[PDB]
């Protein structure tokens, strides 16, 4: 009877949080904003195609001085390439051909990546004997990785399929934090501007805000009909937007604790795959799964453009830290820049 | 008359039929394969051959006179030979990439530098093979010496000195246009068909068997009587004596009619009797 | 199949000649043609002698000028030039339709 | 550990041949682009040689162009420069110098140690018009080098590399592309300047600062040095 | 307008690309295969007898494949990956019937996935010589787990082995008609099963994925070339 | 089923330390993301695009 007991009280507080949830809904974001002058229709043309990949392209991210990226693909290759003059700075070879991630370190020293291997590769780029030589390996997981995010040099938060996150410590090997409280494969995770606390959306409809110094879950956000698939940070750090299978994205923010915003249209029935704002926060670009991306207001829900021109999936979408380009890359092995 | 109305006829369709295949290539991207480059270089052929040889033919016909004097004597019988002889030379081409395919479908042989290889290779031997067909032609004033005709024509015709070079340049030209494709086509789909031949696939793939070997009928077909006749006329002398030279020009110019007209031929039984192709047809 | 020609030369203006063309191998009943060509200039129609030597044809330029011939007994045709001009320094050749138009080596007539 | 060596110099009578070459142990040979650099027995230091990576691109100086050859051995990891019509102008030490090329390298990184070499024009004019300056240790020293072509690119580089040669051993990349600091260099080291004028400044001069410093253009073959600019106590 | 360290990085690039061609020239012409299968099923034994990767070859053909079973139990999210392998190797214990609904149920999942509308699936009915002993030992019967085996007799047009019981060969193509029931109500023309019969001690497994591999590409080529 | 218990047990905990969070207006957080992104609108290149004497992928 104890946990029939237990049972109520949780029900019983879940009912407690959604009656404080909607005891501050005082108005609608499609309300407040309602005076606000619309956008126009955006049209960005695609500037270069980087081709060099031979599988499917599943990440991309941009290096923080907004010129080189660095490129996963299913062939089992990192490619990092110099965007300006579309050159090939890098190529390195990874153990394991199944990669579901990749990032750059935001000092440009290395990069990571995993996948199917349960298993973080980090690479150093800026050797003394020219090639780009596997650092580390973090093996403490029990399920494939999906996200890879760096903090620093030395610390990194990996996404995995086994329903945890956690927070790895490279000088040591050794996971410092496990962020469990999911029961889905976390699939995409999303760090803060000033990356104390970060974001999760997992297979489960429900995306978490995790606190990286002490390790608890701080909030929960349950919005959606199905898996959590990208997620990305407003800005300034105090909202979100997620996408999902659902053929929706939707904007939770962190002070109010409930959702402000959907963004969907009939004529749209296929899953998101990839979500970013803009720089100054209005346009929520999305990748889908019907080969082309959207920009949505971030304001108005209204649509304001179409990226066409990617023969099959959008797989992964990235907007630049000065603002002055979005790559995307999907599963043509193309990557493909607008602005 | 009949001959009149037949090539305007095959005019239209060839025209019509093979820049349809262009521009559904050049607008519509998911059709820009491998498999697609041979048959794109196949319509430019077919057109070429449309535009070049057809009215040229049934002008020259109609009135028994060449009106444009030595130089376009020397220049359109090159275009015109050269044009058939890629036709030809690219579907024995269709027909190996497609022995590649079937016969040994796991040496992962068909790249996008082996057909674009083939193709300039195609077009460097037919240019170089017809050039006695530009040196050698010469317009000339045929007396026909009976009593009812009286009149003079002039022809654009070969002129050789000494009879073994025309002899063996036309053996040449009738092993390259004809019987070397047709052997290797018939070698190839000979093979696909010994190999295409649980109910509904084999059903399925017992009738790709079937139109193959009906596309190579209509090649083996459609090229057998200007070949053997040409091989008549120029190597082993017949039609020479002014029997009835009205009846031989009406067999030539049937004889023409039949290359014409599997030029026209060529992207129904190709393209449009697939319907994945028409599916990929209608979205551009 | 043989084309043989004979009887030119360097002859000054305002004389005759009586070119010959012996023809064999190939059955003699045959329209003969004789061609000329000019060092520089193209190629012109001359003469034509029909199949039994009864009906003959020329060109404008040579209309009554020059006269054509034709003998079964050696195979053989005459093309008799008269009043020659200081334009017609040719080559001349005697030709025949076999599936083609086969020549001969021709003589070079100059005025 | 990084090392490259070279053999093959000595005593040669004028008018013959010889060949030297450095073996490289301790990197990616394969993927590095190499120099030959050579110095006078009294004088600064010059180049005379450029092979690339995959020997897709050979470069020579002027004087040695025709005569000289250089070729690399990728499996066996080494470079040769054979030399043919020696003159007395060829007595010198030769260097082998890895540089590597891609957006934000450093080129120019690792020297090698020198072989001893006896024998019995519309450039860019790099121009460093000093020859000594007395320092004291703990006092900050400016090294100027005028160029004579601007060498601010349009894409915004300025392709200026300064060396240090302590007394005794082979240069030493202090600073590239006029303001980037090498890896293992102090902090102390600045470089400034534009489109013609440079400066280097060393702040709190220390005794193992000492040396000549060269200057050196890459933005157009071939790479002219400066005379260089001793320190001495 | 370059300069010397722009056209060198330029061939760096250059360098990069054809190194990549050279990989592409291995890529394509090698074949992955998904291998896949309950714990039960003796999957490991096969690939063992002819760990997630594996290569091997046959008849100078490359085949590489991969046991993925590292995660849980949840395969709906990772197999998004696996929608470009050249076929899937399903491999199923054929001796516990018990456990035989759950295989239908597995095959049922994997033949109706939207991931996988174009793959094909070589099916392994792994382990019948403990089939064959529990059919001919009579202890315990299929009718209890699946009744419409009190109904079913064997076909003439099968192909029985040297030895085999009539019995034996009822419940092997019984269980067969019980894959192929669901392999044939769905994706007609885009993907084909393939059905065979495996021992613990066989050897022609590699033939076997070779043969099947060979037709599954057979079949492609005739579907892309506007040729079925 | 003592594990479901204490499951059970730190899941109601998590929800209690949830529910007790400061939760502001709503429609003062969409002010306050309204004006963020009406004061940063003439930094957005994507936005209010800029010349191709800026653009550095012209
Ligand atoms: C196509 O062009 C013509 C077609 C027919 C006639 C014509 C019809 C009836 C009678 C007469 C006639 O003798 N008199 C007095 C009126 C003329 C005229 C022209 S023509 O004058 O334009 N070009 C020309 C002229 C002379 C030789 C050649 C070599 C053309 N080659 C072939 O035949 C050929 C042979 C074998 C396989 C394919 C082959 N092939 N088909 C297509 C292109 N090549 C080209």
């Amino acid at each position: 009877s104890e946990l029939d007991q237990l049972r109520q009280e949780a029900e019983q507080l879940k009912n407690q949080i959604r009656d404080a949830r909607k005891a501050c809904a005082d108005a609608t974001l499609s309300q407040i904003t309602n005076n606000i002058d619309p956008v126009g229709r955006i049209q960005m043309r695609t500037r270069r195609t980087l081709r060099g990949h031979l599988a499917k392209i599943y990440a991309m991210h941009w290096g923080t001085d907004s010129r080189l990226l660095v490129s996963a693909s299913q062939d089992g290759k990192l490619i990092i390439w110099d965007s300006y003059t579309t050159n090939k700075v890098h190529a390195i070879p990874l153990r394991s051909s199944w990669v579901m991630t990749c990032a750059y370190a935001p000092s440009g020293n290395y990069v990571a990546c995993g996948g199917l291997d349960n298993i973080c590769s980090i690479y150093n780029l800026k050797t003394r004997e020219g090639n780009v030589r596997v650092s580390r390996e973090l093996a403490g997981h029990t399920g494939y990785l999906s996200c890879c995010r760096f903090l620093d040099d030395n610390q990194i938060v990996t996404s995995s399929g086994d329903t945890t996150c956690a927070l790895w410590d490279i000088e040591t090997g050794q996971q410092t934090t496990t962020f469990t409280g999911h029961t889905g494969d976390v699939m995409s995770l999303s760090l803060a501007p000033d990356t104390r606390l970060f974001v999760s959306g997992a297979c489960d409809a429900s995306a978490k805000l995790w606190d990286v110094r002490e390790g608890m879950c701080r909030q929960t956000f349950t919005g959606h009909e199905s898996d959590i698939n990208a997620i990305c940070f407003f800005p300034n750090g105090n909202a979100f937007a997620t996408g999902s299978d659902d053929a929706t994205c939707r904007l939770f923010d962190l002070r109010a604790d409930q959702e402000l915003m959907t963004y969907s249209h009939d004529n749209i029935i296929c899953g998101i795959t990839s979500v970013s704002f803009s720089k100054s926060g209005r346009l929520l670009l999305a990748g889908y799964d019907d080969f082309n991306c959207n920009v949505w207001d971030a304001l108005k829900a209204d649509r304001a453009g179409v990226l066409a021109g990617h023969d099959n999936r959008v797989s992964c979408l990235g907007v630049t830290d000065d603002g002055m380009a979005v790559a995307t890359g999907s599963w043509d092995s193309f990557l493909k820049i607008w602005n | 008359w009949v001959l009149i109305a037949g090539y305007i006829i095959v005019f239209v369709v060839a025209l019509i039929g093979n820049v349809l295949v262009c521009v559904a290539v050049w607008k519509n991207h998911h059709m820009r394969t491998v498999t697609n480059y041979f048959i794109v270089n196949l319509s430019l052929a077919d057109v070429l051959v449309t535009i070049t040889c057809l009215p040229a033919t049934l002008v020259v016909d109609i009135t028994e006179t060449w009106f444009f004097g030595q130089s376009l004597c020397k220049v359109i019988p090159y275009l015109q030979t050269v044009s058939v002889s890629v036709s030809v030379l690219t579907l024995s081409c269709i027909a190996l990439d497609r022995w590649y395919a079937i016969c040994h479908p796991l040496m992962f042989k068909s790249t996008a530098k082996r057909a674009r290889n083939s193709i300039v290779i195609i077009w460097i031997v037919s240019c170089i093979i017809m050039i006695p067909q530009a040196i050698v032609m010469e317009c000339s004033t045929v007396f026909p010496g009976l009593a009812n005709k009286t009149t003079l024509f002039t022809v654009c015709d070969e002129r050789w000195g000494g009879e073994i070079y025309p002899k063996m340049y036309h053996i040449c030209f009738f092993l390259v246009t004809y019987m070397a494709p047709l052997c290797l086509m018939v070698l190839a789909y000979l093979q696909i068909f010994r190999k295409l031949w649980e109910i509904k696939q084999i059903r399925a793939r017992r009738k790709t068997a079937r139109m193959l070997m009906v596309v190579l009928l209509v090649f083996a077909i459609c090229y057998l009587p200007i070949s053997i006749l040409n091989v008549l006329k120029r190597v082993f002398g017949m039609f020479a004596h002014t029997e009835d030279r009205e009846t031989v020009y009406a067999w030539f110019t049937f004889s023409h009619w039949l290359v014409y007209a599997n030029s026209a031929a060529n992207p129904i039984i190709y393209n449009f009797l697939s319907g994945k192709f028409r599916e990929e047809f209608k979205a551009a | 199949v043989q084309l043989v020609e004979s009887g030119g030369g360097l002859v000054q203006a305002g004389g005759s000649l009586r070119l010959s063309c012996a023809a064999s191998g190939f059955p003699v009943g045959r329209v003969m043609y004789w061609y000329r060509q000019a060092p520089g200039k193209e190629r012109e129609w001359v003469a034509a002698i029909s199949s039994h030597g009864d009906m003959t044809a020329y060109a404008d330029s040579v209309k009554g000028r020059f006269t054509i011939s034709r003998d079964n007994a050696k195979n053989t045709v005459y093309l008799q030039m008269n009043s020659l001009k200081p334009e017609d320094t040719a080559v001349y050749y005697c030709e025949v339709y076999v599936g083609y138009f086969y020549h001969g080596q021709g003589t070079q007539v100059t005025v | 550990d990084v090392q490259l060596v070279e053999s093959g110099g000595g005593l040669v009578q004028p008018g013959g041949s010889r060949k030297l070459s450095c073996s490289a142990s301790g990197f990616a040979f394969s993927s590095f682009g190499m120099h030959w650099v050579r110095q006078a027995p009294e004088k600064g230091l010059e180049w005379v040689a450029y092979i690339s990576s995959g020997s897709g691109t050979i470069y020579y100086a002027d004087t040695v162009k025709g005569r000289f050859t250089i070729s690399r051995d990728d499996p066996k990891n080494t470079l040769f420069l054979q030399m043919t019509s020696l003159r007395s102008e060829d007595t010198a030490m030769y260097y082998c110098v890895r540089s590597i090329y891609y957006y934000g390298s450093s080129p120019f990184d690792f020297w090698g140690q020198g072989t001893t070499l006896t024998v019995s024009g519309s450039d860019i004019v790099m121009t460093q018009a000093t020859s000594s300056v007395p320092v004291t240790p703990g006092e900050s020293v400016s090294i100027s080098c005028r160029s004579s072509k601007s060498l601010l690119h349009s894409n915004g580089n300025t392709y200026l590399y300064w060396f240090l040669q302590r007394p005794g051993q082979s240069p030493q990349l202090l600073i590239y592309r006029m303001s980037n600091l090498a890896s293992g260099v102090p902090d102390r080291f600045s470089g400034s300047g534009s489109g013609t004028a440079f400066t280097l400044t060393i702040s709190r001069l220390e005794a193992e600062d000492v040396g000549v410093y060269y200057c050196m253009q890459h933005l157009e073959y071939p790479l002219t040095f400066g005379a260089g600019t001793k320190l001495e106590l | 307008t370059l300069s010397a360290e722009d056209k060198a990085a330029v061939e760096r690039s250059k360098m990069i690309e054809k190194q990549l061609q050279k990989d592409k020239q291995v890529y394509r012409r090698t074949l992955r295969l998904l291998l896949l299968g309950a714990d039960n099923s003796g999957k490991s034994t096969i690939v063992k007898q002819m760990i997630f990767e594996t290569k091997f070859q046959v008849d100078k053909v490359n085949f590489h494949m991969f046991d993925v079973g590292g995660q849980r139990d949840e395969r709906r999210k990772w197999i998004q990956c696996f929608n470009d392998v050249t076929a899937i190797i399903f491999v199923v214990d054929s001796s516990d019937y018990n456990r035989l609904q759950e295989a239908l149920n597995d095959f049922k999942s994997i033949w109706n996935n939207r991931w996988l509308r174009t793959i094909s699936v070589i099916l392994f009915l792994n382990k019948q010589d403990l089939l064959a002993e529990k059919v001919l030992a009579g202890k315990s019967k299929i009718e209890d787990y699946f009744p419409e085996f009190a109904r079913y007799t064997t076909p003439e047009d099968a192909t029985p082995e040297p030895g085999e019981d009539p019995r034996v060969t009822r419940a092997k193509y019984f269980i067969r008609k019980e894959f192929v029931d669901i392999s044939t109500a769905s994706g007609d023309g885009r993907h084909i099963c393939y059905p065979h019969f495996t021992c613990a001690v066989d050897t022609e497994n590699a033939r076997r994925i070779f043969n099947d591999c060979k037709d599954i590409i057979l079949q492609m080529n005739l579907r892309e070339y506007n040729l079925v | 089923n003592t594990a479901s218990i204490a499951q059970a047990r730190k899941l109601v905990e998590q929800l209690k330390m949830e529910a007790n969070i400061d939760r502001i207006k709503v429609s003062k957080a969409a002010a306050d993301l309204m004006a963020y992104c009406e004061a940063h609108a003439k930094e957005d290149p994507l936005l209010t695009p800029v010349p191709a004497s800026e653009n550095p992928f012209r």
